[PDB]
């Protein structure tokens, strides 16, 4: 399905689904963001966690 | 206080570059690759002619299974980037129908817009700069060629969207 997720500077980015660093690994450079200086999220997940798991509910990431 | 917000949105074809553009424009590099965009928003903050602006863009899906929801990107927007390849001319007859739903969701003939032919890097462009210009005489709006590789009038084609904005 889709998953969408906010950015920092009021940006924001949906990617599809798997390792939940490896689905937004494009996104994130594409975006200008290391996947090691940030992290998910007003919860933060591992960044190991499977992308499929919340899948229909938004998060946010920071750094 | 002295700055001022414009949403840009940025429509198009599947593959004519609205991701490319945006990349070469925000951090001043060519992606080579290709990696469909579902749904991106960016922010820059840039000084076009005296002002201090900041611009928040929207990068859109043209593929129409994931466009469906294209009524809402639309209905926030207040500039729009159409986008169609110089080597695709699918994508240039393409431009009548996003314009429709543009001027449908706003409900107006004057919306600031800019026609953009892209890949203008390539040779054997199958549409010439003369159908395009006459297309946007036609919709009363300004038309420039960019390259988002060489970023060849990148710079001048979203400046001349924002100043469409401001001069409404
Ligand atoms: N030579 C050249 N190739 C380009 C140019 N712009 C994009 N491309 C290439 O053509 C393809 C277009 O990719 P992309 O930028 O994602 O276009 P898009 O319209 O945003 N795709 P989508 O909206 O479906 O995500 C890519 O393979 C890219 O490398 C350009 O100005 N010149
Ligand atoms: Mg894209």
């Amino acid at each position: 399905n889709t998953i969408r997720v906010l950015l920092p500077n009021q940006e924001w980015t949906v990617v599809k689904v798997m390792s939940l660093h490896d689905s937004l690994m494009k996104a994130l450079k594409r975006h200008g963001l290391q996947p090691e200086s940030s992290a998910v999220f007003k919860a933060r997940l591992d960044w190991n966690t499977d992308a499929a798991s919340l899948i229909g509910e938004e998060l946010q990431v920071d750094f | 206080d002295p700055m001022t917000e414009y949403k840009l949105v940025v429509v198009g074809a599947v593959g004519v570059g609205k991701s490319a553009l945006t990349i070469q424009l925000i951090q001043n590099h060519f992606v080579d690759e290709y990696d469909p965009t579902i749904e991106d928003s960016y922010r820059k903050q840039v000084v076009i002619d005296g002002e201090t602006c900041l611009l928040d863009i929207l990068d859109t899906a043209g593929q129409e299974e994931y466009s469906a929801m294209r009524d809402q990107y639309m209905r926030t927007g207040e500039g729009f980037l159409c986008v169609f390849a110089i080597n695709n001319t699918k994508s240039f007859e393409d431009i009548h129908q996003y314009r429709e739903q543009i001027k449908r969701v706003k409900d107006s003939d004057d919306v600031p817009m800019v026609l953009v032919g892209n890949k203008c890097d390539l040779a054997a462009r199958t549409v010439e700069s003369r159908q395009a210009q006459d297309l946007a005489r036609s919709y009363g709006i300004p038309y420039i060629e960019t390259s988002a590789k060489t970023r060849q009038g990148v710079e001048d084609a979203f400046y001349t969207l924002v100043r469409e904005i401001r001069q409404h």
